[PDB]
């Protein structure tokens, strides 16, 4: 009997061990596939910008084919991805459960990621360069003494 | 002796052989390289027209790949991504025997 | 505006002067240049992607017992005792 | 005029458009992906017979 | 004896216990043709064509 109970303990828990080294590598969840080029290749979750935006305007004129792919979605996303005003999107993504995405700037992203209850996340870099920079009446005196 | 230089250089000197440098911490301010001209030249507005372009158009950062990045040589921009080796030696455990 | 190209918004609060200047967060663009002018930039940024936080679970107190499911952990006993009687039950058993 | 775009590979392009781009089921995706754990008694039941 | 059994043993079975949770859950495949030819000899599964 005893090298039964032997042979049935020397199987068991050495094979707890392969499963216990298992949890201790990695608790990484994966938060899907970022840079995010699967709006372009998936229909699953959609993505959109604000109305009369840059961005808007930006994937209308950006020559890039994934992101003509994606202003092809976005000129063929039926209903609106876009939306008018600034939380109005915010909280679409937050009922969406994970089925609509949401383009915004990078000094948003942080600043509602700090707010209450972090439900947000920023995913990926950046995708360009730009720079808020104070406009005037074109023509105005007051460029320079501004400006300096 | 250490050294101060900008970002772009330190980034870009790092990426060469042998490379013995190393950025710490952070930036200190927020520079940017333009283009200058003679003040009052008839030049500034279809120079400055003209760099919004290559911005929009991202081309800037395809010479940023190519003078910068498509140049990466010296080894651990490449040689950190890698696998490893394996056959433990002593050195690791010398102070056991101690 | 499509094909009159009347600027809605904050831009045509200075490009026909109904303001007098813009500090807002607004982004130089090329077409922008074309029709108001501007400052030198003051806060670089990008087009970021803002999506949900999907909810990690944390693990609990008996998170030592996770690496094997729940009923074999009841099955072990129960296996654990009924070999220990057939032991005991050839242990003692009439030496004759 | 043929010649072109196979020398050009827009048809290649265009391959990826209407057979790579559009992969939808399942395991080209999922099939290069991480897994699950916490061993179940269906993969131990034998043992104890 | 013992000391080269002993030996003998410990090489093994850790060997043998280098993993077997990665070899408990496989679920791999059944796929009974490839390059069909049972078509040919087998009378079970039918097969045409447009
Ligand atoms: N880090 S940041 O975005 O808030 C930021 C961005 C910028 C700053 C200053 C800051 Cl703090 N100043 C620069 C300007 C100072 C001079 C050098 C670069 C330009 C002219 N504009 S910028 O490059 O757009
Ligand atoms: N600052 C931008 C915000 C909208 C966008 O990024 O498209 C603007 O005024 O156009």
């Amino acid at each position: 009997v005893g090298g039964v109970w032997w042979f049935f303990t020397l199987i068991i828990i050495s094979s707890y061990t392969a499963n216990l080294a298992a949890f201790l590598t990695v608790e990484r969840m994966v938060s899907p596939i970022e840079s995010a080029e699967d709006l372009s290749k998936q229909t699953e979750i959609a993505y959109g910008t604000l109305d009369s935006g840059s961005t808007k305007e930006f994937f209308r004129r950006s020559k890039i084919a994934v992101f003509d792919k994606m202003w092809t979605y976005m000129r063929s996303a039926e209903p609106s991805v876009f939306v008018r005003t600034t939380a109005e999107g915010v909280a679409r993504v937050r009922k969406s459960k994970g089925k609509y995405a949401y383009l915004l700037e990078s000094t948003m992203n942080e600043y509602i990621e700090q707010r209450k209850p972090c439900d947000t996340m920023k995913v990926g870099g950046n995708l360009d360069s730009k720079g808020y920079g104070i406009a005037t009446p074109k023509g105005s005196s007051l460029g320079t003494p501004v400006n300096l | 002796y250490a050294y101060l230089l900008e970002s772009t250089m330190n980034e870009y000197i790092e990426q060469r052989k042998p490379c013995d440098t190393m950025k710490v911490g952070g930036n200190l301010d927020s520079k940017g390289y333009g283009i200058a001209t003679p003040k009052g030249s008839s030049l500034g507005t279809p120079v400055n027209l003209a760099v919004l372009k290559l911005s929009e158009q991202g081309v800037l950062d395809k010479l940023k790949n190519k003078w910068w990045y498509d140049k990466g040589e010296c080894g651990a921009k490449d040689s950190g991504s890698k696998e490893k080796t394996s056959a433990l030696s002593l050195s690791n455990v010398a102070g056991v025997f101690y | 505006d499509a094909d009159t190209k009347i600027w809605n918004g904050m831009v045509g609060e200075l490009v026909y002067g109904k303001a007098d200047i813009a500090i807002a967060p607004l982004t130089i663009t090329l077409v922008r240049e074309e029709v108001i002018d501007f400052s030198k930039p003051f806060m670089s940024l990008g087009i970021s992607i803002m999506i949900k936080k999907p909810q990690k679970s944390k693990p609990g107190v008996f998170s030592f017992l996770d690496p094997l499911a729940y009923e074999i952990w009841m099955c072990i006993v129960f296996a654990y005792i009924g070999v220990s009687v057939v032991l005991f039950l050839v242990s003692r058993f009439s030496p004759y």
